């Protein structure tokens, strides 16, 4: 057995290679109490992680040690790895080799300090640090594609063909499920609901997961929402108090297609995908239109796969046949992909072993890994 | 957290006592010579009993500066020794004939003698303090408050 | 650290409760009163305290109560009250024991400083914890000390003889930004019962008789203009109380509308003061709504009652119904704007078997924990930093 | 009075009102409404209490009134009471017939849209104003400075909010609310004074602790120094005399009260305070403009007036670029030019700026939402007023 | 919260100064319009509320029906101040003499002159006096049926002891 641990930029996913879904999956949060007054001796502690942070959140300040796929806070990130191993998976990590996950175009010092602290603290037998989009390709069961990952903190395109990845054609954008939650906390102010605590951000995330959808055509849904309450829905807070939400259900996800809603200069995910395939050579372009694989929880909204198609088919030339591959398990596809990869007979020679870390230090990861 | 990191010390450099008082022109060895020639005149004036002419000559020059503690302390030792060897009935005849410049050198060093009682007898310095202030007025303490800190 | 059972002292405005951690009731419960005189000097040795200082009013001593409105405010009297508590009643050696003392949430830092210098310099005790009293009273609610019986989220309403305060606590943390305090409780309702007996000119209106008429005869009605009207329709409600005078003879007191109008001080404090206008069910809603959103279902689900002046017949049900009325009216305003239903919120106000002394049972149950010696100010910290070691509020947010 | 547009800063704590080109508010008064009450207090024939008492008439007589505030956090909570402020403002402060007049209103940067709609509806349908414009309160304070760049932060009675501007473009993605301002510091002053035993929980006593805060409080420049003066020394203690004649002693509560703008956790908010809020806003702007924001931070609004706030804020941004950009390396700190603009007028900068803006657009009749345009499109007529 | 009048919800009731000339059940001569004999008019309300309302110390006035209820709540305290030790046969005559003796109206000596509007005209003062005398004669007569309910020769102490109590610390 090998461990597979997806370093989720908002949602950690951990399990054993060859198992068909994460054995444990929990928020990438470290929470600290925001109150000094305490019932003495009564079981309190100075850091709560994952589901201990969510279930206690009203008295905590919550902070994710990953932002935009980069670990900003290492003294807290090792608490999350300590939790994945000893409290969620309930193993000694020093018995099992660990497959870790990383975004493309990340700071090389992130992957160095990750491979360093994983051997230098948890003493795993061997480890590897795979790119999230090439992992998702294994779960989709194909050798050609243009994986569109969209997590909590990053979204990226990796054009890939018969296993040859195209590293000049990669696109990455720091717009994801966190920024869509920031924009929902912003626009809900227009209803007269004020959310400001890092606890209330998790309420606005749960609203966004339950009620938001991608408009198939935005300025037609805007006109429809102004024309009737037919589009409005209700949500009940962790207070019994009731929220009503309307065109905010699709103005939030629309940010993913119109980054100028959050002032950010970028192409939306349709134009970013098109400009990524148009950066590949013309013999490959004929096939990757038929293989837009989707990955990660921000690709999960109702209506996204159809609207992703109606936008990308306006940019692609009409002679092409253009398809989105969006599995019902797509939330975990990078972890299922890592679970497949770590189980292959042909992979077992290309782990980084503890023996060869000692011969070179952490900078070995740049030759052993993509 | 950041609230405690001082920045004023590294972005707004404050005044220094040498900006407020002009720096001494005489070099450290040049004053260390100038004092070491006077202390033997003061020690001699005690040994010949004319201790009051000892003070008049010792008080003709004063060492000052953060570079000279090892000779400011020797000058203070000689001054407190000379004050301990003048008869209390001679004090009013000495003080009324001192200039306001000499008085402001006496009372400046008696407040240095009063700062170190484990090495100086305070009882004779407090007696000189009463007599110098009663004769020459309260402003002679105000000129000590205002005086150079490296005296 | 010493291993000896920590000594627990809940010095109330009405009653001091004294004991040792891990016992099943206080060793003593007696009034916070000191009897004092009003060729060597000994007038500071001649004093008495507690039940043995009520016996002294006729022997020409002046009784005074050194805690008023929940705060110690005579430090000469309170030091003599503690020495006599420690060396006569508890009969202990302070140098061997950790002490748990209690105070209200809004006590001044000066009173924790004075408490610390008296404990460490006068008595020389091994170490001290000065607990916020309603934070302890939650821990009397549990069915046992064991971890599975705990319910570390709940609003706690404390009301003694001198202060009422409402503390929200969630997941074991005190939500200090939301504490509410009102210096109107068991004594202010006694001065009101006394004031009524005195306006009717009844044969006796001494404090001990108004104190006894509260806990014998009074209750919390639904609404006073209907209860005044009921006392006309239903003439068996005018009880007759037999009181014995200070000088040992009988009397009889008719007790009237003070049977309901006196406990109404909590639910309409305009009757008692110009300054504290907010009634207890709305003072509780102001606590739970000022508290952060995710804990609010938990804070309403478990409203613990504590302290002797919460024991009035029908007090828990009045608070539950008036708070449920405030809460479901506010939820129904929110259902109105949405057009959708809600699951609502259950409000439970918990009266329980240890409600009379809950702060002491809370202090006792906490002080048994192996960690307790580390939460105390040890006298080693006192010898380093002086009495300012106790000055910082544990409960409220502090700058610096 | 004047034929030009009227301008009205209907603030959460003060109404300020006048006309275009006014150099200072023509009038200002507490945004309070009162109803008659009797209260085990003094009564006098020296004044007659009408059924609705407002503005100066209430605040001068508030021992006799149940005082209430039509606004909180920069939003109108009760429009029946805001109607009784606006009646007073137009009919017996300005003494105007509003029929066909043009008026400039203000509101903070992230209000509920239902507030601007019902505020414009009221202007068109109680009073019948011929034209309305609504400006974001902090962009007005930039016209007062005669300025076109540099982040402007406004702190009022209700809300503290920030609006970065560069070369006259307004950065709508970076505008922000801190829901802590001059009223939360006043509810906190009541809560600090309650630890000393002083109770101010009558509705009329709230203006007394506003006057007390406004008189005696200051922002500590160095917390361990003011905690030294507070715990080691009597020198902070100050005696304040209430309108009752009672005297109350106030001490650490002088600095510890306005500190909640720099530390919102003292009032139960998890948001970052002024220094960390302005830093996390400037440091979110694009790389080319950050210099021009730190070189011109503009303070505004009455809650920016605390003695020491300009110096504490400047220090606490130098102190915070040093932690979060230089990682504690002193070598580059002298190169960080930050400047706070803290002009004498700044309490009124939203009004003074509104009175400048209402001149710039007085004659351009299409720039205002006209009554004739409101009465055909309804609330959609307000889509003229920007993004 | 103290208990306000039910009649503050009523509208287009006649008014003098800013008293409400509320419907009244009575035999006394004056301007008050007849009430339904089966219904609680303001004097049955004012007597029912008095014993609760005189304990509170903070009372916001909603309108002219409360300004009327306050004058009644103050005049009950004058009557209970009078009644101590009387036979009912004396109390009727003493409290009618109290009701009829010359008193200051609002706008003239009046304690709450800060809160009550003066009479609108020289004629409004007379319709006010002839109302308030009819009101307070009936208020005295109605009160006496409660304070002498069970026994006719000794005022019931459960009513007489409010003679020291004083609505919002004001009195006439
Ligand atoms: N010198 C001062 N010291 C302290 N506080 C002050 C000072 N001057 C004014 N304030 C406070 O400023 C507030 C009023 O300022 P301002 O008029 O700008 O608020 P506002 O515009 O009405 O509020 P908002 O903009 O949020 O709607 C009050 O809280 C007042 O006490
Ligand atoms: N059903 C869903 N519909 C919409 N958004 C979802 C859904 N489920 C989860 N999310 C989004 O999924 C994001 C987490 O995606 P994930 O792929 O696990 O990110 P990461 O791997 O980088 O931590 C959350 O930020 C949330 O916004
Ligand atoms: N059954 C009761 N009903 C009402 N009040 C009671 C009852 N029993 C005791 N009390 C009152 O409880 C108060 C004492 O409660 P306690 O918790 O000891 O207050 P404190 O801690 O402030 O001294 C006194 O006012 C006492 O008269
Ligand atoms: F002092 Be008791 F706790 F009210
Ligand atoms: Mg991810
Ligand atoms: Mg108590
Ligand atoms: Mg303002």
């Amino acid at each position: 057995t090998a461990l597979v641990c997806d370093n989720g930029s908002g949602l950690v996913k951990a399990g054993f290679a060859g198992d068909d879904a994460p054995r444990a999956v929990f928020p990438s949060i470290v929470g600290r109490p925001r109150h000094q007054g305490v019932m003495v001796g009564m079981g309190q502690k100075d850091s709560y992680v994952g589901d201990e942070a969510q279930s206690k959140r009203g008295i905590l300040t919550l902070k994710y040690p990953i932002e935009h796929g980069i670990i900003t806070n290492w003294d807290d990130m090792e608490k999350i790895w300590h939790h994945t191993f000893y409290n969620e998976l309930r193993v000694a990590p020093e018995e099992h080799p660990t497959l870790l996950t990383e975004a493309p175009l990340n700071p090389k010092a992130n992957r160095e300090k990750m491979t360093q602290i994983m051997f230098e603290t948890f003493n795993v037998p061997a480890m590897y640090v795979a790119i999230q989009a090439v992992l998702s390709l294994y779960a989709s069961g194909r050798t050609t594609g243009i994986v569109l990952d969209s997590g909590d903190g990053v979204t990226h395109n990796v054009p890939i063909y018969e296993g040859y990845a195209l590293p000049h054609a990669i696109m990455r954008l720091d717009l994801a499920g966190r920024d869509l939650t920031d924009y929902l906390m912003k626009i809900l102010t227009e209803r007269g609901y004020s959310f400001v605590t890092t606890a209330e951000r998790e309420i606005v995330r749960d609203i966004k997961e339950k009620l938001c959808y991608v408009a198939l055509d935005f300025e037609n849904e805007m006109a429809t929402a102004a024309s009737s309450s037919s589009l409005e829905k209700s949500y009940e807070l962790p207070d019994g108090q009731v929220i009503t939400i309307g065109n905010e259900r699709f103005r939030c996800p629309e940010t993913l297609f119109q980054p100028s809603f959050i002032g950010m200069e970028s192409a939306g995910i349709h134009e970013t995908t098109y400009n990524s395939i148009m950066k590949c050579d013309i013999d490959i372009r004929k096939d990757l239109y038929a293989n837009n694989v989707m990955s990660g929880g921000t690709t999960m909204y109702p209506g996204i796969a159809d609207r992703m198609q109606k936008e990308i088919t306006a940019l692609a030339p009409s002679t092409m046949k253009i398809k989105i591959i969006a599995p019902p398990e797509r939330k975990y596809s990078v972890w299922i992909g890592g679970s497949i990869l770590a189980s292959l007979s042909t992979f077992q020679q290309m782990w980084i072993t503890k023996q060869e870390y000692d011969e070179a230090g952490p900078s070995i990861v740049h030759r052993k890994c993509f | 957290t950041f609230r405690t990191l001082d920045v004023d010390s590294i972005t707004e450099p404050v005044l220094t006592e040498q900006d407020i008082f002009p720096i001494r022109n005489e070099t450290a060895e040049q004053v260390q010579a100038a004092v070491s020639q006077l202390i033997p005149q003061a020690r001699s004036a005690i040994q010949t009993g004319n201790a009051l002419q000892g003070l008049k000559t010792l008080l003709s020059y004063v060492p000052y500066g953060n570079d000279v503690q090892e000779v400011r302390t020797q000058y203070l030792n000689a001054f407190v020794d000379v004050l301990s060897n003048i008869r209390a009935a001679d004090i009013p005849a000495f003080v009324k004939e001192c200039s306001t410049e000499e008085i402001d050198n006496i009372v400046n060093f008696i407040y240095r003698g009063l700062a170190n009682p484990q090495a100086y007898n305070s009882s004779v310095l407090l007696n000189w303090h009463e007599k110098v202030v009663e004769i020459s007025g309260i402003g002679c303490i105000v000129r000590v408050l205002n005086s150079r800190p490296d005296l | 650290a010493s291993f000896n059972v920590p000594i627990i002292m809940d010095n109330g405005t009405g009653y001091s409760k004294l004991g040792y951690a891990g016992n099943d009731a206080p060793s003593y419960v007696f009034p916070t009163v000191i009897a004092t005189r009003s060729k060597r000097a000994t007038e500071d040795l001649d004093f008495f305290i507690g039940n043995d200082a009520l016996k002294k009013a006729s022997a020409g001593y002046s009784l005074d109560y050194p805690i008023r409105h929940g705060q110690i405010e005579n430090w000469d009297h309170m030091e003599r009250f503690w020495q006599q508590s420690l060396f006569k009643y508890l009969r202990c050696e302070p140098e061997d024991h950790y002490f748990l003392l209690t105070e209200p949430p809004l006590n001044p830092p000066e009173n924790r400083e004075n408490t610390a210098e008296i404990m460490f310099e006068s008595f020389n005790c091994a170490g001290l914890y000065i607990a916020v009293q309603a934070v302890l009273a939650l821990a009397a609610s549990w069915t046992s000390s064991k971890v599975t019986d705990r319910s570390l989220t709940g609003t706690v309403v404390d009301s003694g003889d001198g202060v009422t305060h409402i503390i929200p606590v969630a997941e074991g943390y005190v939500i200090g930004s939301s504490i509410k305090t009102m210096p109107l409780a068991g004594r202010d309702v006694t001065y009101f019962v006394q004031s009524l007996l005195r306006d009717r000119n009844e044969p006796d209106s001494s404090l001990k008789t108004a104190e006894r008429i509260k806990e014998e005869c009074c209750y919390v009605c639904p609404d006073i203009v209907k209860e005044f009207s009921r006392f006309d329709r239903e003439p068996d409600r005018y009880l007759k109380y037999a009181s014995e005078s200070i000088t040992g003879h009988s009397t009889t007191i008719d007790v009237g509308f003070e049977r309901f109008l006196a406990p109404e001080i909590f639910f309409n404090p305009e009757i008692a003061s110009s300054d504290f206008l907010t009634p207890l069910p709305e003072l509780v809603d102001n606590v739970v709504q000022s508290s952060p959103i995710d804990v609010r279902k938990g804070l309403y689900k478990n409203i613990v009652l504590s302290g002797g002046s919460t024991l009035f017949k029908n007090f828990g049900n009045r608070l539950q119904r008036d708070l449920k009325r405030i809460v479901d009216e506010r939820i129904h305003r929110s259902e109105m704007l949405s057009g959708a239903k809600s699951g609502g919120v259950d409000v439970n106000v918990i009266s329980h078997k240890r409600q009379r002394n809950a702060v002491w049972f809370g202090g006792s149950l906490l002080a048994q924990t192996p960690e307790f010696g580390s939460y105390c100010h040890t006298k080693a910290d006192y010898e380093e930093y002086g009495a300012s070691i106790a000055r910082r509020y544990q409960i409220f947010g502090n700058s610096l | 009075m004047e034929s030009a547009p009227i301008v009205l800063d209907n603030g959460t704590g003060f109404v300020k009102v006048g006309y275009a080109k006014d150099n200072f508010p023509r009038f200002q008064f507490p945004s309070i409404v009162g109803r008659p009450i009797l209260r085990a207090e003094e009564k006098t024939g020296n004044v007659q209490i009408k059924d609705v008492m407002v503005g100066d008439e209430a605040e001068a007589v508030r021992s006799l009134l149940q005082v209430k505030y039509p606004m909180e956090n920069g939003i109108i909570r009760d429009f029946e009471e805001m109607n009784q402020l606006w009646d007073y403002t137009f009919f017996e402060k300005l003494k105007i017939d509003p029929r066909g007049r043009k008026i400039l209103l203000t509101e903070p940067p992230m209000n509920p849209v239902a507030n601007r709609e019902k505020m414009c509806e009221t202007m068109f349908e109680r009073y019948g104003f011929g034209g309305v414009y609504v400006a974001i309160q902090a962009v007005l304070s930039l016209y007062a400075q005669g300025l076109s760049s540099g982040v402007v932060v406004d702190s009022g009675d209700g809300v503290t909010h920030i609006v970065p501007v560069y070369e006259s473009v307004v950065l709508n993605h970076l505008v922000g609310r801190l829901d802590v301002a001059g009223r939360d510091a006043t509810r906190y002053l009541i809560s600090l004074l309650l630890r000393k035993g002083y109770a101010f929980n009558r509705t009329a006593d709230f203006e007394t602790v506003r006057e007390m805060k406004e008189k005696l409080c200051y922002v500590s420049y160095d917390l361990e120094l003011d905690h030294k003066l507070s715990e080691e020394t009597t020198v902070l203690m100050r005696n304040y005399t209430l309108p009752d004649g009672r005297v109350i002693k106030v001490g650490s509560e002088r600095y510890e009260c306005p500190e909640c703008l720099f530390q919102p956790h003292l009032v139960g908010s998890e948001q970052p305070g002024l220094s960390e809020f302005i830093f996390d806003t400037i440091q979110a702007a694009d790389v080319d403009i950050r210099k021009y924001l730190y070189r011109a931070i503009v303070l505004s609004g009455g809650s920016s007036m605390y003695a020491g706030l300009p110096s504490r804020l400047e220090k606490e941004i130098k102190q915070l670029w040093f932690e979060r950009v230089l990682h504690g390396d002193p070598a580059r700190l002298p190169n960080f030019k930050v400047k706070i603009e803290d002009a004498p007028r700044r309490r009124h900068a939203v009004f003074i700026g509104g009175a400048v803006l209402a001149d710039i657009m007085a004659q351009n009749d299409h720039m205002w939402v006209s009554k004739a345009e409101w009465e055909e499109y309804g609330v959609r007529a307000l889509d003229k007023l920007g993004p | 919260p103290a208990y306000h009048s039910s009649f503050l919800s009523l509208t287009d009731v006649p008014t003098t100064g800013n008293i409400a000339m509320l419907p009244l059940k009575t035999k006394f001569r004056g301007p008050a319009y007849p009430a339904d004999e089966s219904q609680m008019d303001i004097i049955d309300e004012c007597i029912g509320l008095f014993r609760a309302n005189c304990f509170f110390r903070n009372f916001e006035i909603k309108g002219p029906a409360d300004r009327t209820l306050i004058y009644g709540t103050l005049f009950i305290s004058e009557c209970l101040g009078r009644v101590n030790g009387l036979n009912y046969r004396d109390a009727e005559r003493q409290l009618n003499s109290l009701a009829l003796e010359n008193f200051s109206i609002p706008g003239s000596g009046f304690p709450l002159n800060a809160l009550y509007a003066p009479p609108l005209s020289p004629q409004d003062a007379e319709i006010m006096r002839t109302y308030l005398t009819q009101f307070r004669q009936e208020l005295a007569y109605r009160l006496l049926s409660h304070v002498y309910a069970t026994e006719k020769d000794h005022p019931s102490k459960w009513w007489t002891c409010f003679s020291k109590r004083r609505f919002m610390n004001k009195a006439l």
